[PDB]
């Protein structure tokens, strides 16, 4: 087509989205992880994890406002995770690499699971 | 903005 | 903080939104412009229009399913600027500029209302 | 990735 394009639109859009889960506006989900709950909107987790996408395309499970996620997923993780998919950003630690990297395997966030990979192969 |  | 950051990741995601809105998945709210309608995702109009963030935090109006917009505007002028919000592209021609300036004053889309400012100046 |  024709059309010209704002750079900055989709980093906008995307900060925007974090300042409503900052003040819970439109969350429609709470996401269980063992002991912990997070809130977040379900088009922000689809958009990111190919599990979600799965999840809320099923017919059954779109209408859930509760999902509780496998025991064995950590929640910090799953805490650095999301703050990634709201930010672009990734707080990636030696202390922390190993449970963000499988709890990416299982949200099925594979951008995230190559730099995990990355990081862990020049360590060894 | 720009052409993209 | 120490964070990494994905470059392409707010362009993925809006790409995703993109595609959930075409497949009409968890879309929340119909737009009526007139004699058409519009479907959304209400976080999605929030993120980019000053009009639907008042609309969507008002405690009465967040949980319509239907927004009819003023008679005023002109549904062309609405569907360009619902196509910017999803995908930073505007389509943006010497036969719609006028509507297009117009429905994003009133939606109060600031970073569309300069590009159009500009392209009217430059006519003249 | 980048530094951001
Ligand atoms: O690593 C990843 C990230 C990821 C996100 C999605 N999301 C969607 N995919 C499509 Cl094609 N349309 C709409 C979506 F919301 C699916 C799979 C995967 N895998
Ligand atoms: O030209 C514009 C575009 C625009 C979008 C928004 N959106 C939100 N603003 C804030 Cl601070 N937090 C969350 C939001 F969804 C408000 C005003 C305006 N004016
Ligand atoms: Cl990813
Ligand atoms: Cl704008």
């Amino acid at each position: 087509d024709s059309c010209i394009q704002f750079t900055r639109h989709a980093s906008d859009v995307l900060l925007n989205l974090n300042r409503l889960r900052s003040r819970d506006i439109l969350t429609d989900v709470v996401i269980v992880v063992s002991r912990e709950q997070f809130r977040a909107h379900k088009t922000v987790l689809m958009a990111c994890s190919g599990l979600f996408y799965s999840i809320f395309t099923d017919q059954l499970k779109c209408n859930l406002s509760v999902i509780n996620l496998d025991p064995e997923i950590n929640p910090e993780g799953f805490c650095i995770l999301l703050d990634f998919m709201y930010t672009s950003r990734l707080n990636l630690r030696e202390g922390n690499i190993m449970a963000v990297m499988a709890t990416a395997m299982y949200l099925q966030m594979e951008h995230v699971v190559d730099t995990c990979r990355k990081f862990i192969k020049a360590s060894e | 903005w720009v052409i993209p």
